[PDB]
């Protein structure tokens, strides 16, 4: 098995942390869901390939900007992450998350994951955003965002019922192996 | 770890270390601020663990089986005693002020009221600027560390098969070198996070909420420092780069 490092970025609400705890428990957790994600290193096999993954988080460094770089080195893939409940964190990807992970990881695949995306047909949380002129963010405002930023790909999940995480963490190995 | 400590934080949470029959006598808000303080004990314990496979494990078998110059080893490992030292003794506070809370005849149930004025003198006065200077020095010094590792590895058979070696065991997964430097990095972002999320759960007594607002002020204030205190060292970096 070959070694490759995953790091997932984004802006203190998108849900990274809840995203990488449901990965590497294979569950929502059902008595305490942990406030902090130290790291991991997952078994995947994928397309045939076998290889020992090792996941990290940003979450805590988001104001300190010397401090999160040295997450960065020897990354290998990149999750951008954004909560679609939040249309405020899918406008700071252009113009703060991508020139920033652009200049410390040169070449790395990035994967612009849209996450709570049980969020969009929530009664709850459409009514809030519709208090400030707005609405959950839609496919399309995902994939052109990705397009715009030069993604490897846009997905979508939900660390809530579980649905597309599997398949995120798959398709971030098959990057890291690229 | 020791297996005493290992055992008491076992479980997923707060709710799941003490018995069912202690756990139903408290409600709902008690057990949410226990299951939070839980979890900053038990990531505690298990940086404080990082610091002991770092010194016992990587730094002094590299010192004994290679016999490396002391200043190779010390610059994969810098500040590595010093880190030992602070959070050691933070861990010891947290234990004991557990201990003390734990009823007579139990070893697992306990309800910690006030763990904001620990907090407060763990991160104020001479303790929180020995942290500062420490992390300063640490974070300063990672990229170098790394660098170094990758350079060892690659040239050195006899480095790459004692890495290989003390690696091998399942418990080491998540624990090689480079893993551990980054694991040490991150965690002094990790406490406002814990600390905001058990202030939430801490409205019942005034005197604990005010203690762990300080208390987050505090971290936030040590943070800041830390980060307006790091440079990158590089090796064989040349003065005109740095002034420059
Ligand atoms: N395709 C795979 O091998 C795969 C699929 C889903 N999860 C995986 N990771 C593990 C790590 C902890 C939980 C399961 C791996």
């Amino acid at each position: 098995a070959i070694r490759k490092k995953l790091v997932i970025v984004g802006d203190g609400a998108c849900g990274k942390t809840c995203l990488l705890i449901v990965f590497s428990k294979d569950q929502f957790p059902e008595v305490y869901v942990p406030t902090v994600f130290e790291n991991y290193v997952a078994d995947i096999e994928v397309d045939g390939k076998q290889v020992e993954l090792a996941l990290w988080d940003t979450a805590g460094q988001e104001d300190y900007d010397r401090l999160r770089p040295l997450s960065y080195p020897d990354t290998d893939v990149i999750l951008m992450c954004f909560s679609i409940d939040s249309p405020d964190s899918l406008e700071n990807i252009p113009e703060k998350w991508t020139p920033e992970v652009k200049h410390f990881c040169p070449n790395v695949p990035i994967i612009l994951v849209g996450n709570k995306k049980d969020l969009r047909n929530d009664e709850h949380t459409r009514r809030e955003l519709a208090k400030m002129k707005q609405e959950p963010v839609k496919p399309e405002e995902g994939r052109d965002m990705a397009n715009r930023i030069g993604a490897f790909g846009y997905m979508e999940c939900s660390a809530k019922t579980k649905d597309g995480v599997r398949e995120v963490f798959e398709m971030a190995t098959r990057a890291a192996l690229q | 770890s020791m297996e005493m400590d290992e055992k008491d934080f076992a479980a997923d949470s707060w709710s799941l270390a003490v018995d069912s029959s202690f756990l139903q006598q408290h409600k709902k808000e008690v057990m949410k601020q226990q299951d939070v303080i839980y979890e900053l004990i038990q990531t505690e314990l298990h940086h404080v663990r990082t610091l002991k496979i770092m010194t016992r494990l990587f730094r002094t078998g590299m010192l004994e089986e290679l016999h490396l110059e002391p200043g190779v080893v010390q610059g994969l490992f810098p500040c590595v005693d010093e880190l030992s030292d602070i959070h050691t003794r933070f861990l010891s506070q947290l234990l004991e002020r557990r201990r003390q809370a734990l009823c007579p005849g139990s070893t697992r149930n306990f309800v910690i009221h006030r763990l904001g004025d620990l907090l407060i003198s763990q991160f104020s006065g001479p303790s929180a600027e020995q942290m500062c200077k420490t992390y300063s020095e640490f974070c300063s010094r990672h990229s170098k560390a790394l660098k170094l590792y990758k350079e060892l590895y690659a040239r050195d058979k006899r480095f790459q098969q004692f890495i290989r070696k003390v690696t091998r065991p399942a418990v080491l997964k998540r624990h090689g070198v480079q893993e551990c430097i980054l694991l040490v990095t991150q965690r002094i972002t990790k406490y406002p996070l814990l600390i905001s999320r058990i202030l939430q759960h801490s409205h019942g007594i005034e005197e604990e909420r005010q203690d762990l607002t300080t208390a987050l002020g505090l971290v936030k204030e040590l943070l800041s420092n830390v980060d307006e205190g790091i440079y990158q060292l590089e090796k064989g970096a040349r003065l005109q780069e740095i002034y420059n």
